[PDB]
């Protein structure tokens, strides 16, 4: 028989690329292509998604980020519309931590690493540098809560509690009150996890309080390195960056291959029912949603163009690559790469914060007691 | 002069609800709210969105009470998403819209009638304390709500002046292949006479079959389940052990037309009080498409004022999470013939059972003492 | 708060320790005036020492 | 038999049967699981042979 698939993307050149990829995968049971553009509203997007599901009767929907900088509102309408019939949906360029629990978003597949993996990356980086006292500075939000919970779990795995945790309000005009309390500790390894806007406001207060000199180390993430924060970023700050995060065509081929494998493994089962094309007609749940999702989650890809593709428990694309960047003389340069198991450094040198060539101890000895 | 809509689904006594709607008296509030009663089928969420858009663009619709006879939570999710997008206040009367979704949107205006996860745990703890039971264990599936409820119950029982004995906690996953043997081997470690279960209907049936294969469900075992484990009291999987205890929402005594009239009157009174005090009434362009620029008029004041309302000698104040403060809960039991019989009623942290002596299901002596 | 004078057996032991292991201190009294107890009242859903 | 074997609670048990019967009872007990860590079995000279 013939069964078509659907997808939603922008940059119609990318639509032509997806058509070419489908034509190439057809040489590997007949599949067709059906894609539409993006609307400037969520209700219109949901209506168009329903119309396209009625027209094509596809079993899986691919969703990517639009030209919007936030890239968080676009995943909500398509997922909310497709969750009605329990139809699986695969995401390509979604990285918000809000869509981590399966409760809110029932069916979701990922092709990039969530911000929760940054906690494990920071744990590995701190273990490589032999540190034992860290201060976690995270903004009060869902992503910040997840990054704090993952770090706390990784720390309690070794029975090592955090030195001090300070939380701030999102968009707070003044953050000097938290910095004054944080500067009255004995630890020097401070980790920052917030938005690019509050990143510069925190960096200004840190540089004004002489908290960026010698003996201090900065551990930030990808969001703290991009944006306008680099205008007020301090030297020696170590950040993170996805290998192929900016690229969107490489993940498309791997997602298409995984979906083709899942469809080949799905049509060989009994009691299989195609997704109903009666969008305005039927409002029931398709029985082919749970089993197909369970089979696609365990569909381990042998090899692809972006490395090994796997799926975690809560629908996460694991085994990602990161480039450890460093800002020296107002220019960012790579210093290493962490391929999951460990981080292998390059032949380049590292300029620590304050110009100290020697690795800082990242700790102090308290002498005045109360 | 605010127009409120009331949508019905399936078969319902609309003529009986019309009398209750007309009998509403809100002369002191001076709202003079008009009522728009509409009936619709279970076509789809797209049809629901189209009907909502038509009702809004018809004549200044400023509120909606939506009820359905189905059981899908996707309808409630789509309704919440549409209410958050259109920025208009919508309410969930009963049926599928009465389902409690875990994580509400930040910039949303939603209100439903029902208890929280912590409320069910508190009711179960009160019932267990009344039944003189003082020892129990916990078992949950891979559902995140189950883990949240377990954490809440542990935090509540930890800081208790009275005594408590917790044997162990089980987090077995039923999604693993060939792992049923390990689950059956681990279930034998249970020794307490009371056990709480947090899973879904199919998972509960599978766990009950596994326990019956083990045999720890016949005489000295008592199981407590949440309101989501039963769902429909009419259907029984015939695999649940006799004498199961579970809580549920008050659906046998509460009247649907009276509840709808009370909700409409409370919403009208709250809106009238807010428009009288703040002197700001939100009446934007009621259109569905092109709603990105419709957020020029913020409606956070109506959401802030909707969490405190009272009428006809009743308290209908909501919470920050979107749950009613004082709900009405019932506790039923299973008899010999598969059915649910109402045993007790709980409201305002006050329980009331229909028997001073529990039905035991010759030992169990009775002794007279002066 | 008001500066007062403190001395006794515990102060002498404290001075001996500070001399023998060479650290400094800034002693100050307790505001609550209670030895310590873990208030675990379920009213505020939190338990903490006083 | 499998339902009645679950009533055993002592850490030591003596068995008096034949080789085939002993093997069947051991399989039933392994299905029950009371033979791994805290169980000790004593058999006569005719159980091994």
């Amino acid at each position: 028989k013939i069964v078509n698939i659907g997808a939603v993307l922008s940059t119609r050149k990318h639509e032509q690329m997806f058509r070419e990829a489908v034509n190439q995968a057809n040489k590997r049971i007949q599949l067709q292509a059906t894609s539409v553009t993006h609307k400037p509203n969520a209700i219109q997007m949901a209506l168009s998604v329903c119309e396209d599901l009625i027209s094509s009767q596809v079993y899986a929907i691919l969703v990517s980020h639009p030209p919007t900088p936030n890239d968080h509102f676009t995943p909500t309408p398509v997922s909310y519309t497709a969750g009605f019939y329990r139809i699986p949906v695969l995401g390509l360029t979604t990285r918000m931590s809000i869509y981590s629990d399966k409760s809110i978003h029932l069916s979701f597949l990922r092709t990039v690493p969530p911000y929760s993996h940054q906690s494990s990356v920071w744990f590995e980086m701190m273990r490589v540098y032999n540190w034992n006292h860290i201060i976690l500075l995270v903004s009060d939000d869902h992503e910040g809560r997840a990054a704090q919970k993952r770090l706390e779990t990784l720390l309690e795995e070794r029975e090592s509690k955090a030195e001090k945790v300070l939380q701030f309000d999102p968009g707070t005009k003044n953050v000097t009150a938290l910095l004054m309390e944080a500067r009255e500790l004995e630890a020097r390894v401070i980790i920052l996890s917030a938005s690019e806007d509050d990143a510069a406001t925190v960096y200004r207060a840190a540089a004004m309080l002489d908290m960026t000199g010698s003996g201090y180390v900065w551990l930030v993430g990808e969001r703290e390195i991009s944006g306008n924060a680099l205008r007020y970023a301090p030297d020696g700050i170590i950040g993170l960056q996805l290998i192929n995060g900016k690229n969107e065509s490489a993940h498309i081929s791997d997602a298409v291959g995984v979906v083709a494998q899942a469809v080949h493994e799905l049509l060989e089962k009994e009691n299989i029912t195609d997704p109903p094309r009666g969008c305005v007609g039927n409002t029931n749940i398709w029985k082919t949603g749970p089993l197909f999702k369970r089979v696609l989650m365990s569909s381990k890809y042998a090899d692809g163009v972006t490395g090994r593709v796997e799926f975690n428990e809560d629908g996460d694309r694991k085994f990602a690559q990161y480039s450890i960047m460093n800002l020296q003389n107002r220019k960012l340069v790579q210093v290493g790469i962490y391929n999951g198991t460990h981080v292998i450094p390059n032949d380049r040198k590292i300029i620590w914060p304050g110009g100290e060539t020697e690795k800082p101890r990242g700790y102090q000895m308290s002498t005045r007691l109360k | 002069s605010i127009g409120i809509a009331v949508i019905l689904v399936g078969t319902s006594d609309e003529v009986a609800i019309k009398d209750a709607h007309e009998k509403d008296d809100f002369h002191h509030l001076s709202v003079v709210p008009r009522v728009e009663l509409v009936a619709m089928n279970e076509t789809d969420p797209k049809s629901i969105i189209t009907r909502i858009c038509d009702l809004m663009s018809d004549r200044k619709i400023q509120g909606v009470v939506f009820a359905d006879d189905t059981d899908q939570e996707a309808i409630a999710q789509i309704l919440d998403f549409i209410s958050a997008q259109t920025l208009t206040p919508i309410l969930g009367i009963h049926g599928g819209s009465s389902m409690i979704m875990a994580d509400k949107d930040e910039s949303s205006m939603f209100f439903q009638f029902g208890p929280s996860i912590e409320q069910q745990a508190s009711v179960m703890l009160n019932i267990m304390e009344e039944y003189d039971w003082y020892i129990f264990s916990i078992v949950t599936t891979y559902f995140p709500g189950y883990q949240d409820f377990v954490n809440k119950i542990r935090s509540t029982i930890e800081n208790s002046f009275v005594g408590w004995e917790l044997e162990e906690v089980l987090l077995l996953d039923m999604s693993l292949d060939d792992g049923d043997s390990k689950i059956q081997n681990q279930l034998k470690k249970l020794q307490s006479p009371i056990i709480l279960l947090y899973c879904t209907k199919e998972e509960a049936t599978y766990i009950f079959e596994v326990a019956n294969s083990v045999g720890l469900t016949g005489y000295g075992y008592t199981w407590i389940v949440p309101s989501l484990v039963a769902g429909d009291t009419d259907t029984v999987p015939s695999e649940f052990p006799t004498g199961l205890i579970s809580v549920s929402y008050d659906e046998w005594d509460y009247g649907l037309p009276a509840r709808v009239r009370d909700g409409i009157a409370i919403i009208t009174t709250a809106a009238s009080d807010m428009l009288s005090e703040h002197s700001f009434i939100p009446e934007p362009k009621s259109s569905c498409y092109n709603t990105h620029e419709k957020r020029i008029y913020q409606s956070n004041m109506l959401n802030r004022y909707l969490i405190n309302v009272t009428f006809e000698g009743r308290n209908l104040s909501f919470s920050e999470d979107g749950y009613q403060m004082h709900p009405k809960l019932v506790i039923i039991l299973l008899n010999k013939e598969r059915k649910w019989e109402r045993v007790g009623k709980w409201k305002d942290k006050s329980l009331q059972m229909k028997y001073y002596v529990w039905p035991r299901m010759d030992d169990h002596l009775s002794i007279v003492t002066l | 708060t008001v500066p007062q004078c403190c001395y006794g057996f515990c102060i002498d032991l404290l001075i001996k320790l500070a001399r023998t292991m060479q650290f400094t201190y800034e002693v100050h009294l307790v505001a609550d005036g209670k030895f310590g107890t873990q208030e675990r009242v379920q009213n505020s859903n939190k338990k903490e020492w006083n």
